[PDB]
């Protein structure tokens, strides 16, 4: 185990789904910094 | 509810669901006020009487003259802008004077004076001949 | 060159859309609600901030009243509300699809009801019930929460079928009556007619319009059913008054996220505090809540009023729009579209008005040999806004070749043949 | 120091020799074909011709431009030079321009220097904090800070906003110019 | 007067010189670089935040949008690139 941060998904009943790990790559980056699962098309600043 | 969980919250943090430590039942926890309110006056130098518009309440089968509002009285009915309760309703159409909402005006006239609401006009009738 | 010109033989009538937001949404705060809810030791610790929520609601109920003004100011310009005529033929120019069908049960038109279809909004009936809030639960609705914690929207002054009922009395009269009214008392003229005067304004003559009417028309015509199957095609035409209602809604909903912040407090839970610590904590911790929900009420405000005047900007421009285009014919170029304005037709649309230009397009070029002036009998001859042509020379309009025979009445005689570089020697009937 | 602290400034999509070629191809177009472009498909024409034209629209015959072309020209030309030489002597004639650059630097420098608040810590500095505090205590000093510094850049944004929108009514205002003024012969009294 | 006009015999050409702002500069901002630096600990204590970050942001990126769209509507008014003719003259009028 690793201290990091994740954001993770609750699903119409209390079960987590789904998670996206900020630190794997800048797209999860990205994720995590827009707090959404789904990015649309298009050039986006991430963290320096 | 898991059988670890307890508590239950919402994306505000406010806790929303418990479970009954006697039962085991589950309850959803909701706030008590509720809904939206205006105040229409003529001004307080010419009178003290009011009318109250309700947003989110619906009068239109005024039976019971449970309804979430402070007080009944004369002349209450549904418009499309809420409940509106102490002003009398008119057929006749005139330019608006205190603009309630969704069409609706509201005024001051002689009935004794009393508060009156009623539907805006647009403009002017008018024929002509292509 | 410096020799050779270039005129157009033929035209075409283009039609092209214009967006325009005019108003956004009304709202209201309940400063107690959203900061305490339902606490009563909260509610008096928060009375010696009145002036500030005071100062907030102030600045909201402004904004309500300058939505309504704007809705006003860009769609009431008419003191008669002409009727719809029942026929729609106009020599030849078809209006069905831009004015209201008695027998359908809408009162809108059918490009209208498109465009009404092109955007989704959250909600339509502002008004939510205590019932239907509490017993729908499970749904989480937006704004079942918003409501909830105390941010209200209000309804505008004027409904759609009011605002549609002027657009239609904007092009009904437009149709019947053209451009004198708007500048005083309409005066009824037959649709031709009122095509030849428009043509006259752009420097071209009306026999041209008289003599390709048909034309014209089935042209007028092709344009009108182009659009209508261009909006009834899935696109992102109405971006401007979608991308308005996503701001106003994302407004609210961060606005209720933002209470799970803690602002340096040992909880976000006002029931928590209240539940562990006794008054003197209790009463630091929350006046740190206090202090951190009314900064996000201040930043909502803030952020409103900026939104608020650039739509009033628009509304304006939208206003302006309509009483230079609508209500007459303009010369500013690429004012009320792009070409040689001949005429334009409102329609409302939700939180804005959408402008269909009608402008006259030269094309197909063809080169003719041009002379500054002409010398006859010593005499320097000149044009006044037309052109010599040589095909013999004739004298022709710069927007359409229409050639005429040289003669006294179309040219003006000036000095001698000697100033005048590049003149050339011919005779004049 | 911008930089290091955070603050990044993204180039414009355009650059200054795509912005160029736009004006040239403009002054081009209009030398070469006036305002029939920009109506439609572009009209050549002589360019007395089209001085003419542009003398007609203001309630003078044409004869006038064709008998006094040379003085016209000449005219022209002085005026030109003028123009030259009074862009070439230093003055302040660019003063909005520079005022624009010089309120967004110091914008920045002054969200760079109001690191050094306190505001209520013990100290503005998070490595002496950490170094002389334990956890408990630090975590209030911190939560502080961050207070502070949010605010700070809220400041900043509010007043970026304000500053857009000023900046969006002149260019408008300019896009209309160059419609209006560029690509055809206005009326409107003291526009162009 | 009531019974005279003057009118003019002669006249001048002017030129004079417009200047207008049209775009200012693009910036961003990195929250957690400004405020925390490179501390865990501050990091850690700047999650609570991320949604007043996040409308930051949002605003900012509205703003440098807006900026390009400013350039291109002001000078992207043109279909064709009409190529600079090799000569320069126009009878008289000296466009170098
Ligand atoms: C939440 O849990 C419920 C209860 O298990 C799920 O509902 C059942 O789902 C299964 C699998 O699709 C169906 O065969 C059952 O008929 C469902 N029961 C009912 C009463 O509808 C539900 O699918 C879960 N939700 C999610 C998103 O997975
Ligand atoms: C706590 O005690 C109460 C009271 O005896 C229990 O509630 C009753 O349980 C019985 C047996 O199932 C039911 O028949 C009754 O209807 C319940 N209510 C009442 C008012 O008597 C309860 O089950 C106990 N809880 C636990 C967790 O053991
Ligand atoms: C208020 O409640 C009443 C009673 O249910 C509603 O009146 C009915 O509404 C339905 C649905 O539109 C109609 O089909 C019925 O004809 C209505 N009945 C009468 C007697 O008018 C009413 O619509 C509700 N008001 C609102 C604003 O939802
Ligand atoms: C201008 O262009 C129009 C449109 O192209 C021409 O109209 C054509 O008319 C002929 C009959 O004369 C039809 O058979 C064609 O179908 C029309 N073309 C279409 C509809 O595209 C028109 O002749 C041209 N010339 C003038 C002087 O208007
Ligand atoms: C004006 O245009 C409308 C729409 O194209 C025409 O109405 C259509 O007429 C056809 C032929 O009769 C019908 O098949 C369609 O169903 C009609 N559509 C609608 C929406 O009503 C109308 O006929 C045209 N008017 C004239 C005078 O030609
Ligand atoms: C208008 O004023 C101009 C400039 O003063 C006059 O042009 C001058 O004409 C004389 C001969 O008449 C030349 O020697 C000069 O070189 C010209 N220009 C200048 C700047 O001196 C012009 O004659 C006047 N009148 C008219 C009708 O153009
Ligand atoms: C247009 O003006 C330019 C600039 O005044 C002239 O170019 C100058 O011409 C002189 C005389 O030959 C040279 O000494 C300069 O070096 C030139 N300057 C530049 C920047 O090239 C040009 O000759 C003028 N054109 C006409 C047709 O008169
Ligand atoms: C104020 O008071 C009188 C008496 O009630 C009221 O009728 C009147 O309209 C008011 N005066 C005005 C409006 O000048
Ligand atoms: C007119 O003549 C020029 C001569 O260069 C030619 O390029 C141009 O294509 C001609 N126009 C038409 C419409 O044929």
């Amino acid at each position: 185990l690793k201290p990091t941060t994740f954001m993770l998904k609750y699903d119409e009943n209390g079960t987590i789904t789904d998670a996206v790990d900020c630190s794997q790559n800048p797209l999860a980056e990205l994720k995590c910094s827009v707090k959404s699962f789904e990015i649309d098309k298009g050039i986006y600043q991430t963290s320096n | 509810f898991q059988p670890f969980q307890q508590f239950g919250r919402d994306v505000s943090d406010f806790t929303d669901s418990v479970r009954d430590p006697k039962t085991s039942e589950i309850l959803d926890i909701s706030p008590c006020s509720f809904g939206g309110v205006s105040v229409i006056t003529p001004g307080t130098n010419a009178s003290s009487e009011v009318a109250v518009l309700y947003q989110d309440v619906n009068c239109t089968d005024v039976s019971t003259l449970a309804w979430r509002i402070y007080s009944t009285g004369n002349n209450v009915f549904q418009t499309q802008a809420g409940c509106l309760i102490g002003a009398e309703h008119v057929d006749t159409s005139y330019e608006c004077d205190i603009p309630i909402g969704a069409g609706i005006c509201a005024s001051y006239h002689t009935v004794q004076k009393s508060i009156v609401a009623y539907t805006m006009s647009l403009g002017a009738d008018s024929s002509i001949a292509y | 060159s410096n020799n050779t010109i270039a005129i157009p033989t033929n035209f075409s009538i283009s039609i092209t859309t214009e967006v325009m937001p005019v108003s956004m949404a009304k709202t209201s705060v309940d400063c107690n609600m959203y900061i305490c809810g339902d606490s009563t030791e909260c509610a008096n610790l928060l009375l010696q901030y009145g002036s500030f929520c005071r100062q907030l609601n102030r600045a909201l109920s402004g904004i309500a009243a300058e939505q309504d003004r704007n809705t006003r100011e860009v769609f009431v310009q008419v003191k008669q509300m002409y009727k719809t005529p029942t026929l729609k033929d106009f020599g030849g120019f078809n209006f069905s699809q831009i004015l209201p069908d008695p027998l359908k049960p809408t009162k809108r038109s059918f490009i209208e009801d498109l465009l009404f279809n092109k955007v989704t909004l959250a909600d339509a009936g502002f008004m939510k019930q205590y019932g239907e809030c509490l017993g729908d639960i499970n749904a989480r609705d937006l704004i079942c929460a918003q409501k909830f914690n105390g941010l209200t929207v209000l309804p505008p002054l004027l409904t759609d079928d009011m605002i549609a009922a002027y657009t239609a009395a904007l092009v009904s009269g437009t149709a019947t009556a053209g451009w004198t009214f708007g500048a005083g008392a309409a005066l009824q003229i037959p649709f031709a007619m009122q095509m030849a005067y428009r043509f006259n304004g752009i420097g071209v003559t009306q026999n041209v319009l008289y003599e390709n009417q048909k034309q014209i028309a089935n042209q007028f015509n092709k344009a009108i059913s182009q659009i209508q199957e261009s909006l009834t095609t899935t696109s992102t035409a109405l971006g401007k008054l979608q991308d308005v209602v996503n701001q106003n809604a994302q407004a609210l909903n961060t606005l209720v996220k933002q209470l799970s912040s803690n602002f340096g407090a040992i909880s976000s839970v006002l029931n928590d505090i209240l539940s562990r610590l006794d008054k003197v904590e209790a009463e630091v911790q929350i006046d740190r809540l206090i202090t951190g929900r009314l900064q996000s009420l201040q930043t909502y405000v803030t952020q409103q009023l900026i939104r608020a005047a650039e739509i009033r900007a628009s509304a304006n421009l939208a206003a302006t729009k309509m009483s230079e285009c609508v209500l007459g014919q303009s010369k500013r170029v690429d004012f009320c579209g792009k070409g040689y304005h001949l005429m334009s037709f409102p329609q409302a649309a939700p939180h804005g008005v959408v402008f269909l230009h009608v402008t006259y397009v030269p094309s197909q070029e063809r080169n003719f040999t041009t002379a500054p002036a002409i010398c006859h009998e010593g005499k320097a001859y000149f044009p006044r806004e037309g052109v010599f042509v040589f095909s013999s020379w004739f004298i022709t309009q710069r927007n359409f070749f229409s050639p005429q025979i040289i003669t006294t009445d179309n040219t003006f005689v000036s000095g001698n043949c000697d100033v005048v570089i590049g003149i050339i020697n011919n005779t004049v009937y």
